[PDB]
């Protein structure tokens, strides 16, 4: 009867979006039209140079001396996640061995960048697009 | 007036083009490239989702400390631009970019800046003078 008080409602729930349709992927697979850059490890260069010297540009020389000096180093922590997989008599490199991988080639504080904050990175990664 | 008549021959008309998706053109990211270079690589028989993410994530400071030290030297030496001598200078100078880069170098017994005590070779005992008839 209305003398009874009204019981705390809770907050409607949302309706559930309907079921989007799944369009025909358009290949861009072997594309000869893109503004993208060969991937490649430029993608940093760039980026830390403007964050840490903002005032100071890099030559394409430059630039491609950084990128072979990444690769050196980048051919051993494959080789050694590699080896690691073997050890763990796995067929696959983890998610894992790739960063101790690293820790073992990477001494002192260059673990402590390239994978202590590396791994508190992978945060960033997940939520920008 | 009138108008002019349309041919009475049927056919001979443009055929329509298929129509284009509703979902809107995406951005190009690396990431999923970056996948398929370590696929190309065939480091091992599957790629994990989460190993190029991460592998970024190495990457970026494989030489932050190189750019970093490159660009000082730019700084110093009043450019505009890092140059392949700022390079030559920053790598031979700095042990932790000699380990950043290529062979990794052994972290012990590297050399402290506060002069050591010379480890002096165990002496023999001295000839004391020998007994005379």
């Amino acid at each position: 009867g209305p003398g009874m008080p009204e019981p705390a409602k809770s907050a409607p729930a949302p309706k559930k979006g309907s079921k989007k349709a799944v369009t025909k992927a358009q290949k861009k697979d072997g594309k000869k039209r893109k503004r993208s850059r060969k991937e490649s490890y430029s993608i940093y260069v760039y980026k830390v140079l403007k964050q840490v010297h903002p005032d100071t540009g890099i030559s394409s020389k430059a630039m491609g001396i950084m990128n072979s000096f990444v690769n050196d180093i980048f051919e051993r922590i494959a080789g050694e996640a590699s080896r690691l997989a073997h050890y763990n008599k796995r067929s696959t490199i983890t998610s894992r061995e790739i960063q101790t991988a690293v820790r073992l080639l990477l001494p002192g504080e260059l673990a402590k960048h390239a994978v202590s904050e590396g791994t508190k990175a992978v945060t960033k990664y997940t939520s920008a697009k | 007036g009138p108008g002019m008549s349309g041919r009475g021959k049927q056919g001979g008309k443009a055929r329509a083009k298929a129509k284009t998706r509703s979902s809107r053109a995406g951005l190009q990211f690396p990431v999923g490239r970056v996948h398929r270079l370590l696929r190309k690589g065939n480091y091992s028989e599957r790629v994990g989702a989460g190993a190029p993410v991460y592998l970024a994530a190495v990457l970026e400071y494989l030489t932050a400390e190189i750019l970093e030290l490159a660009g000082n030297a730019a700084r110093d030496n009043k450019k505009t631009r890092i140059i392949p001598r700022h390079l030559q200078l920053a790598i031979r100078n700095d042990e932790e970019l000699n380990k950043l880069l290529g062979r990794v170098t052994i972290a012990q017994g590297g050399v402290l800046p506060n002069i050591q005590a010379v480890l002096l070779p165990k002496k023999t005992e001295s000839h004391h003078k020998a007994k005379g008839k």
